[PDB]
C-alpha cells in the first residue's frame, strides 16, 4: 500500500490512490516546535507563513498549484497539490523556490509583511481561542523547561525579535536531506515520482540536525491563567502518555475512546454509551468534552479538555470524570471495551482513509520520518482488535493510577481546586 | 453532584470541615478553635467514665 | 415501588380472561367505591406518588388542560379535606370520568428507563 | 429512488439518502430546519437510543445536514455493516414517531441552539439577508427556525411526507458495492415509501436586482454583495469566486471571502468583507466594487479553479461540470448589497 | 436665548428648556439618548439627591425629553418658586459632573431599559426604520442608543459642549411672567453660556423614495408606509393624517395608526397597519395603498382638522402655523415601505 | 430583607417553625412530633431539677 523507498539521500514515501483526482507531493521535515530554543520560537510559524507569502503562492496559482503547510511539535511539512498530469509543475515549484532558490522568498518588505501578519495572527490566537489556548498551556506545564513545552505557534514576545537570520539559521540547521521524508499522495505513482525526483537531480542540504541535550520528562504541574470577565471555564488535565512506537499506543487510544467525547447540545450526543453521561448530565455539568491521546516522539499525553458554564460546580465535574477514570484500573467492563474498539475503528479509519490528499501527505510523513515505514489499517485494526480487558487494566495501573497530572485553565476558574485535591482524586480508597 | 454534597448530614459536614474555604494567609494561631473543640471533647468524655463512679 | 407495567400485565391476562374477569371485576368496582377517592373530586391517577423520576417525566410529559384540570382536583381535595367534609355528591367522579389519564405517559417513561438499564448492561456475544 | 454506490479497496463506508427539502421547499419558516432536527429520533419499532447504542457497537455514526436544497441524511460505518444501516436509513424516513414530548425537549432546544449559534456570526447574518433579497419566496426562505411564525408538530409531519417521499429521494454511497446497496434499497422500506412528486423545478428561481438591505448588530462589521447567476455563466462567477481569493488578485487582503453557491438551476455569487471598525469595511468595499466595475481578466485563474472545483468536488459528488475554458473576462453589472453592523457608517448601494 | 412666557392667573407654572439637540444632531447613534439620560444627574454646587429633596420639599418636578430635534428640559412647580428653577436649569445647563460612575451605575442602566421597552413595540421599530430609509444620516439617525457603536462619557462631554450653547436654546415658561423670566435668565448661568451657533438647517433635508426595509419579528406584524412632505405641503398631509384616522374614511377600520411629524424644514407622514396575523394586516395595507392611488378628497376633514391641530397646539406655543383652507385632493405618489415581524407572508413593495 | 431572615440565628427559627410551608389538608395527627418536643423538654426539665436531689 504504502511504498517507501531511499535515494541518494532523501527518503520518498507515496500512498497511491488511483480513484483521485489530486495529486499531492511535498517535502516533511523532521523538526516541529520541539527543536527551538525558548528565544527562537516560532521560527517554524515564519517559515510556514513566507513559504505561503503572497508572491510565493500567485507563482504557484498561475500554474494551478495549491500550498499547504503544518507546523506540529516533531514534524513540519511543506505540500503542493494539483491535478494528476503536472505532479512535475509541483516538483518544479517546490524545488526552484522552497529547497534551493529561497533569496527572493526571505526578502526584505516580504519578511516584514509577513512577521506582520503572524504577530496579527498569533494575538488574535492568544486572546479569541481558549480551548486550544488551555491544551498549548497544558502543554507547557506538563513538560516544563523540555524542549516539547514550546508552543507550535510561537510567542508574541519571542516573534518580535526574530530576523531572517535566525529563519536561514533553522534553514541551515534543520532543512536537510537526513531529516525529510518527500511525500507523494494522490493518484501520483511511485515510480514517476522516483524517475523525476532523480531526472531533476534534487539535493537538500548536506549537514545533519543537531541534537537535544535534554529529553522531554513529565512534571506535575499546574498553570492558572484565570480571567473573570470571560463566560466559561476552560480547563484541559492530563497525564502522562505514550509516545510513538509505545506497545502500549493503541492502548491509549482505546482508553481515551472509551470516554470519548461529548456535546451537550447535541441529542445524539446525550445518548452515547460512556457512564460519565449519567453523572454529568443531571445538573448539566459541562457543555463538552474531549479525550485525547497526544503522542510525540519523546513523550506522550493523555487526559480530557471541558468547557462549561457551570462554575460553581467544576470541582465536581473534575470528581466525576476522574472516578470514572479509576474504573480503568479496577472495574473497566467487557462491552465499553468492544464499543471503543468499534469506535476507535471507525475513527482511524476517518483519519487515515479520508478524500484529502494533503492530510494523507502530512501523516506519511510524520509516520515514515519517525519510526521509517507506515503502518497500514489493516494491521491497525489487527492491533485494535486483539487489545482485551487485562491490557487496559494493565496500561491503566501503569500510567493513570495515582499518577501525577498536569492541569491547564482559563476563565472563570476559581471554582476549581488546588492541585492537591485534584491529583488525590487519581486514586479512590477502593469503594 | 457528589454524595458528600447531595446529603443532609454530609453537606453539612462538607461545607464545614471539608470544602470551607479558608484564607491561604492564616497561620498557627487559626488552629486554636480547633484545639478548643479537642479540648471540649477531652473534657466531656473524660468527664462521663468519672461520673459513672463519682458520688 | 410496583412499576406500572408489571400491574398492566397482570391486570391484562385478569381483563382478557373470561372467567378471571367476570369474577375479579366486580370485586374491584366494589373496591373503588368504597375507597372513596371519588367522593373528594378526585380520579385514581391524582393519586399516584409522584416523588419518583418516571412520574416527574409523566407529569412533565402530561398537556396543558390536563395538568390545569390536575392541579384544580388536586387544591379541591385538600380544601375539602381541610374541612373533613366530603364533596357534594353532584360534584363527584363519575366511573365514566375516573378515565386512566396519566398510564400511557407512565407506561412510556417506564418502557424507556427499562431499556435504558438494559442497554446499560448490553453484553456483547463475542 | 435513484440509487447510485462507487466502490473502493477500503475500510468506512458511508451512505447517504438525500432528499429535496431544503429550505426553498420549505412550507413555513424553519419546517425543514425542525425536520432536521428530528430526523434521527425515535421510530415505531426502534427508540433513538438503541439506535445511537447499537450503531457504537456496529462502528458508525449518523448525521444529518440541512441547506437549502437539501436534508441528507448520512451513515459512516464500517463497510460490511450495510445492510444494518440502509434499514436504519429506511426506518427514519418510512416511520419516525413524531412525539410532542420531543418536539418540546430535544429538537426546539436543538433548533434554539442552531440559531443562536448561527446569529453571533455576522457573515450568516448577511448571507440570509443577501438570499431573501435577491430570491423572495423560494430560495430566499430562511434557513434555520427562530419562531417568527409557529411551527406546530402537525406542521412537520405535513412537510415530511411530504418531502420523504419516492420520487424525492437520492441514494448515494461511497465505497459501497452497488449491486449490494441496489439489493438492499429494495427489499426494505424504501420500497414502501409514497411515490410522490419530485419537488425539483427545472425553471428559473426568479431573481431581483439592486436591492438592498440593512441590519444592525454589535461587533463586526460585514458589507456584502450578491449576484443571482444562471446556469450558462455558472462557471464564470466560479472562476471569479476563485480569483478573487487566490493570491492572483490584489483584492484578496480586503476581501474576507467570496463563493459562488451552486444549484441545479443557477446559483448565487456572494462575497463579504467583513472586521471590526466602519471605516476599513467601507474602504474595503468600495474598492472592491471600484474595481469590479472595471474588467478582470480571469483566465489566469482557469488551472487554479479547475484544481480547486476537483478539490470540491472530491468532498461531494454532485457534479455540474463545468467549462472553464471559455471564461476570459468580468465585469461587474447589477447586485444585490446588504450592510450587517455599525450601518450609520457603512456606505450605501448609492456611492458603491 | 429667546425667551418667552405666558401669563396665567393659574397655581402651576412650568418652565421648558430646549435645545436643538436631539438624534437630528447625534455625532454617535444615541449619544443624545445618553445626554437626555444624563441631564438630571448631580452638578458641581449640588448633588442630584439634593436636587430632588429640595425641589419636592418646594414642590416641583423635573423631566427631560428627547425627541428627534430637541432636547427638552422640563420643569413643573408651584407658581411663586420660579428663581430656584430656572438657577437649577441654568446649572443643569452649565456645570454638569460627568462622573464615570454615573455613566455606568445610573444612565446606562437607563438607557438600556428605555431600549429594551422601545424594542417590544413593533410600531417603534418600523417608524425608525422608516426614518432611516427616507433620510439616511440627518434625521435617519436613531432615537436611542444600543450599544452598536460604543460612546464613551467623552463623547457626551463633546455633544453637550456642542449642543449646550447660547444660541441653541429656547426658555418657554407658561404661567409666568415675562419680565420676571426675562429678568431671571439672565442673573443667572444661562447668560455665560457659550455663544455658539444653532445648529438647525435651512435647507431641505435630502429625502429618498421608493425604499423598502424588512426586518423580522416575535409578535405582533406591522406594515408601514412613509412619504417625507416638504414645507408647503405640510397642510394637505395633515389633513390627510385626521382624515384617514377619523370616521369619515373607509379606511381606520384597517389603519391602525396614522401621523404626520413636523419639523422646522419639512417632515413626514407615517402610517401603520398592525395586526397579529399577516394575512389581515397584508390584505389592509394592500388596500389602503390601492385606494390611495386613487384619489381622495379631503374637504370633509378640515374642520376636524383645525379641531385636531388646535387641541394638539394647545400644549406647545411654538407651533407651525398651518392654513387648512386650499387642501381639497390627495393622490398617493410614491413612498417607502417597511415590513416589521412576519416579513415572509407580508407583501413586497412592488406588489402594492 | 426582614430581620427575621437577615440573621443567623433568626433565620433557622424563621426557615423552621414561622415560615414552614406546611400541607394544608394535615389533619390533628400531624401535632405529635410538636407534642413529643413538649415531653421532651419536660422530661430535661424536671430530671435536672430532681437530679438536685438525687443521690
Ligand atoms: C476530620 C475528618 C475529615 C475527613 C475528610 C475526608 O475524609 O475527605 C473527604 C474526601 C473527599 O470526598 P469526595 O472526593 O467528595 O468523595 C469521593 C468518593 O467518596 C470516592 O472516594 P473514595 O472511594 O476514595 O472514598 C470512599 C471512602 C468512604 O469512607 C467511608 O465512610 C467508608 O471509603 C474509605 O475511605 C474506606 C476507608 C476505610 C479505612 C478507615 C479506617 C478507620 C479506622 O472523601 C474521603 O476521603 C472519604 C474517606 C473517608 C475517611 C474519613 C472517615 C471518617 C473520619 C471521621
Ligand atoms: C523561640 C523563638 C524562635 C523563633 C522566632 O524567633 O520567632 C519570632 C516570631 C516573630 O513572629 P512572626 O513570625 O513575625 O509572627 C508570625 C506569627 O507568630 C505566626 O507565625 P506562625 O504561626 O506561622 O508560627 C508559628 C509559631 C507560633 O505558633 C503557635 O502559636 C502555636 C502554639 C501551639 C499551642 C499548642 C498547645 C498549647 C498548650 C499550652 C502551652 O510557632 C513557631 O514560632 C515555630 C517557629 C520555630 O515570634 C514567634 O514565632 C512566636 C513563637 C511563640 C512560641
Ligand atoms: C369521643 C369519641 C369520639 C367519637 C366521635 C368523634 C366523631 C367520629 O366518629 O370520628 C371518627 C374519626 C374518623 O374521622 P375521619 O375524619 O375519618 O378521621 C380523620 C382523622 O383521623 C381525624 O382528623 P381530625 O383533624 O378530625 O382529628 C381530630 C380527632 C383526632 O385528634 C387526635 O388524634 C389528637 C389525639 C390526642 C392529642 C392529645 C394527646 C394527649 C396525650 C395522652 C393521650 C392519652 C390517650 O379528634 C376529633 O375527632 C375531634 C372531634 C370529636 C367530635 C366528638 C363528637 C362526640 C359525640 C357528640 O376517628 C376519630 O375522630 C378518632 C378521634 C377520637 C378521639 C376521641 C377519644
Ligand atoms: C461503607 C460505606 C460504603 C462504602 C464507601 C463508598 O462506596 O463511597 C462511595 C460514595 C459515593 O461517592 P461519590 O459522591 O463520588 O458518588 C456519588 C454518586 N453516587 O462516597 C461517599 O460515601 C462519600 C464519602 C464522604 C466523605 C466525608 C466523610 C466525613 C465524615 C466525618
Ligand atoms: C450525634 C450525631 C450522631 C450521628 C449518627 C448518624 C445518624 C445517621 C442517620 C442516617 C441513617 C440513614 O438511614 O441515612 C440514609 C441516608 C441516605 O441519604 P440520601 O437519601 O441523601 O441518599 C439516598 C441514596 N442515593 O444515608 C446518609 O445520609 C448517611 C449519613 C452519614 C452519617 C452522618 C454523619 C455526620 C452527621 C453530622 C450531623 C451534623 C449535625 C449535628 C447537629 C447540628
Ligand atoms: C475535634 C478534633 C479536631 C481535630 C481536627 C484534625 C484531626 C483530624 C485529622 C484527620 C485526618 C484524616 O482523617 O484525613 C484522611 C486522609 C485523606 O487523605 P487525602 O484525601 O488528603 O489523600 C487522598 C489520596 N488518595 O487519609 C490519611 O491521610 C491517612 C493518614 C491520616 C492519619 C490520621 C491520624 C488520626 C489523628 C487523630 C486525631 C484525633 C482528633
Ligand atoms: C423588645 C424590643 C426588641 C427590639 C425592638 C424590635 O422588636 O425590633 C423589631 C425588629 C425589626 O424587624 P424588621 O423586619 O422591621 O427589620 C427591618 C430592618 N430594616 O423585628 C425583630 O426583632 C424580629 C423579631 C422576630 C421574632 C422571632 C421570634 C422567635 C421565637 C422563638 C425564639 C427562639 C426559641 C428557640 C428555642
Ligand atoms: C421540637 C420541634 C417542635 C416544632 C414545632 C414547635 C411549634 C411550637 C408549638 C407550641 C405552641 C407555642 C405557642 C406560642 C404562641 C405564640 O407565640 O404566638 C404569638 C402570637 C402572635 O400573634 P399574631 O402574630 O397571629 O397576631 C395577629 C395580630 N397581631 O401572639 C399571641 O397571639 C399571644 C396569644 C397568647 C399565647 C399564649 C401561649 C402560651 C403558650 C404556653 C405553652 C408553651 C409551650
Ligand atoms: C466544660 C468542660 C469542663 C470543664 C472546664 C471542667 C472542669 C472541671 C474541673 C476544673 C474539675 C476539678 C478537677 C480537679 O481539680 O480535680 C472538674 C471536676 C469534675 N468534672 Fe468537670 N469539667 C468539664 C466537663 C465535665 C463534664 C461534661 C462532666 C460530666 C459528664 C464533668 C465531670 C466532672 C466530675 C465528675 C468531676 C469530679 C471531680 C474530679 O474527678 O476531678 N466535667 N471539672
Ligand atoms: C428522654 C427523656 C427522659 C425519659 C424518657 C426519662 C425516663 C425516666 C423514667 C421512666 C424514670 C423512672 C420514673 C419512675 O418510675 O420513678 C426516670 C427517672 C429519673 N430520671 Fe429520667 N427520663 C428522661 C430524662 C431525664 C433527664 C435528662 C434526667 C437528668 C437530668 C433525668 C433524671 C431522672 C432521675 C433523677 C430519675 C430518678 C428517679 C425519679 O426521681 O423518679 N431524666 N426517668
Amino acid at each position: 500500500a504504502e511504498v517507501t523507498q531511499l535515494s541518494n539521500g532523501i527518503v520518498v514515501a507515496t500512498e497511491h490512490n488511483p480513484s483521485a483526482h489530486t495529486a499531492s507531493v511535498g517535502v516533511v521535515f523532521g523538526s516541529g516546535a520541539a527543536n527551538e530554543n525558548p528565544y527562537n520560537n516560532g521560527v517554524s510559524n515564519l517559515w510556514k507563513n513566507i513559504f505561503l507569502s503572497k508572491e510565493n503562492s500567485a507563482v504557484a496559482a498561475k500554474e494551478g498549484l495549491a500550498l499547504s503547510s503544518n507546523i506540529s511539535r516533531d514534524f513540519q511539512s511543506y505540500i503542493v497539490s494539483s491535478l494528476p498530469g503536472s505532479t512535475d509543475k509541483s516538483l518544479d515549484f517546490l524545488n526552484q523556490s522552497f529547497i534551493q532558490q529561497k533569496a527572493n522568498l526571505l526578502s526584505s518588505s516580504n519578511f516584514e509583511a509577513t512577521k506582520k501578519s503572524v504577530l496579527k495572527q498569533v494575538q488574535d490566537f492568544e486572546e479569541n481561542d481558549h480551548p486550544n489556548r488551555v491544551l498549548e498551556h497544558l502543554h507547557s506545564t506538563a513538560f516544563q523547561n523540555t524542549p516539547l513545552s514550546l508552543p507550535t505557534r510561537g510567542t508574541l514576545e519571542s516573534l518580535e525579535n526574530l530576523v531572517v537570520a535566525d529563519l536561514e539559521s533553522f534553514a541551515n540547521n534543520h532543512f536537510l536531506n537526513s531529516n525529510a521524508v518527500v511525500v507523494g499522495t494522490g493518484n501520483i505513482k511511485h515510480e514517476d515520482l522516483v524517475n523525476s525526483i532523480e531526472s531533476k537531480n534534487l539535493s537538500l542540504q548536506t549537514g545533519t540536525k543537531p541534537v537535544l541535550k535534554k529529553k522531554a520528562a513529565f512534571l506535575g504541574s499546574e498553570v492558572r491563567l484565570r480571567d473573570d470577565t470571560l463566560p466559561k471555564a476552560w480547563i484541559s488535565l492530563a497525564v502522562e502518555g505514550e509516545p510513538v512506537n509505545s506497545p502500549n499506543y493503541f492502548v491509549a487510544k482505546l482508553a481515551a475512546q472509551i470516554f470519548g467525547s461529548y456535546n451537550a447540545f447535541e441529542p445524539a450526543s446525550r445518548l452515547q454509551g460512556i457512564k460519565l453521561l449519567d453523572n454529568i448530565q443531571e445538573y448539566q455539568l459541562c457543555d463538552n468534552f474531549n479525550h485525547f491521546s497526544l503522542s510525540y516522539k519523546d513523550s506522550g499525553l493523555w487526559g480530557f479538555s471541558t468547557a462549561t458554564r457551570n462554575v460553581t460546580m467544576i470541582d465536581d465535574l473534575i470528581h466525576f470524570t476522574l472516578k470514572q477514570w479509576n474504573r480503568l484500573t479496577i472495574s473497566v467492563t467487557d462491552t465499553e471495551v468492544e464499543r471503543a474498539k468499534s469506535l476507535l475503528k471507525l475513527q482511524l479509519g476517518q483519519l487515515y482513509e479520508s478524500g484529502n490528499p494533503v492530510n494523507d501527505a502530512n501523516l506519511l510523513g510524520a509516520e515514515v520520518l519517525i519510526k521509517g515505514s507506515k503502518l497500514s489499517l489493516g494491521e491497525a485494526f489487527k492491533k485494535i482488535d486483539a487489545i482485551t480487558v487485562k491490557d487496559v487494566k494493565a496500561w491503566a495501573g501503569k500510567r493513570l493510577w495515582d499518577q501525577d497530572i498536569a492541569i491547564a485553565g482559563t476563565g472563570q476558574i476559581e471554582g476549581l481546586l488546588d492541585y492537591m485535591r485534584i491529583r488525590s482524586d487519581m486514586s479512590m480508597m477502593r469503594w | 453532584m457528589a454524595f458528600r454534597k447531595s446529603n443532609v448530614y454530609l453537606s453539612l459536614v462538607n461545607s464545614y470541615i471539608i470544602d470551607s474555604p479558608q484564607p491561604s494567609s492564616i497561620n498557627y494561631w487559626w488552629n486554636m478553635g480547633s484545639l478548643l473543640g479537642l479540648c471540649l471533647v477531652i473534657q466531656i468524655v473524660t468527664g462521663i467514665f468519672m461520673a459513672m463512679h463519682y458520688s | 415501588p410496583q412499576s406500572f407495567t408489571s400491574i398492566a400485565r397482570i391486570g391484562d391476562y385478569i381483563l382478557k380472561s373470561p372467567v378471571l374477569s367476570k369474577l375479579c371485576v366486580p370485586v374491584a368496582n366494589q373496591f373503588i367505591n368504597l375507597a372513596g377517592y371519588k367522593k373528594l373530586g378526585l380520579k385514581f391517577d391524582d393519586l399516584i406518588a409522584e416523588e419518583n423520576p418516571i412520574m416527574q417525566t409523566a407529569l412533565r410529559r402530561l398537556p396543558e388542560d390536563e395538568s390545569y384540570a390536575r392541579a384544580y382536583r388536586i387544591i379541591r381535595a385538600h380544601q375539602t379535606e381541610l374541612t373533613h367534609h366530603l364533596l357534594p355528591r353532584n360534584e363527584w367522579i363519575k366511573a365514566q370520568e375516573d378515565v386512566p389519564y396519566l398510564l400511557p405517559y407512565i407506561l412510556e417513561a417506564e418502557a424507556a428507563a427499562k431499556e435504558k438499564d438494559e442497554l446499560d448492561n448490553i453484553e456483547v456475544s463475542k | 429512488l435513484t440509487v447510485s454506490a462507487r466502490d473502493a479497496p477500503t475500510k468506512i463506508s458511508t451512505l447517504a439518502v438525500k432528499v429535496h427539502g431544503g429550505s426553498r421547499y420549505a412550507t413555513k419558516d424553519g419546517v425543514a430546519h425542525l425536520l432536521n432536527r428530528f430526523n434521527f429520533q425515535n421510530t415505531n419499532t426502534r427508540s433513538a437510543l438503541k439506535l445511537v447504542r447499537e450503531s457504537e457497537l456496529l462502528g458508525g455514526t449518523f448525521k444529518s445536514t440541512l441547506d437549502r436544497e437539501y436534508i441528507t441524511l448520512k451513515a459512516t460505518f464500517l463497510k460490511d455493516d450495510l445492510p444494518y444501516y440502509v434499514n436504519a436509513l429506511a426506518d427514519v424516513l418510512y416511520k419516525t414517531a413524531f412525539k410532542p414530548h420531543e418536539l418540546t425537549e430535544s429538537v426546539l432546544p436543538a433548533a434554539r441552539y442552531d440559531y443562536a449559534v448561527a446569529e453571533q456570526c455576522p457573515v450568516k447574518s448577511a448571507e440570509d439577508q443577501l438570499y431573501a433579497i435577491t430570491f423572495r419566496k423560494g430560495l430566499g426562505n430562511p434557513l434555520l427556525y427562530d419562531g417568527v411564525e409557529r411551527v406546530s408538530l402537525q406542521d412537520i409531519k405535513d412537510f415530511a411526507d411530504k418531502v420523504y417521499t419516492k420520487e424525492n429521494l437520492e441514494v448515494s454511497g461511497e465505497n459501497v458495492v452497488e449491486a449490494d446497496l441496489k439489493r438492499f434499497v429494495d427489499e426494505s422500506l424504501l420500497s414502501t415509501l409514497p411515490a410522490g412528486k419530485s419537488l425539483v423545478s427545472k425553471s428559473e428561481p426568479k431573481f431581483f436586482l439592486g436591492e438592498e438591505n440593512r441590519v444592525r448588530f454589535i461587533g463586526d462589521s460585514v458589507a456584502a454583495i450578491g449576484i443571482p447567476v444562471n446556469k450558462a455563466s455558472l462557471a464564470q462567477y466560479e472562476v471569479l469566486a476563485n480569483y478573487l481569493t487566490s493570491a492572483l488578485s490584489e483584492l484578496s487582503g480586503l476581501i474576507s471571502s467570496a463563493k459562488l453557491d451552486k444549484f441545479t438551476d443557477g446559483g448565487l455569487f456572494t462575497l463579504f468583507v467583513r472586521d471590526q471598525d466602519s471605516a476599513v469595511v467601507s474602504s474595503n468595499i468600495k474598492k472592491i466594487v471600484a474595481d469590479l466595475k472595471k474588467g478582470k481578466d480571469l483566465s489566469p485563474a482557469i488551472n487554479y479553479t479547475k484544481l480547486k472545483n476537483a478539490v470540491q468536488n472530491e468532498s461531494v459528488s454532485s457534479p455540474i461540470e463545468l467549462n472553464f475554458d471559455a471564461v476570459k473576462d468580468f465585469k461587474l453589472g447589477k447586485f444585490n448589497y446588504v450592510a450587517v453592523g455599525d450601518v450609520s457608517n457603512l456606505p450605501y448601494l448609492d456611492e458603491l
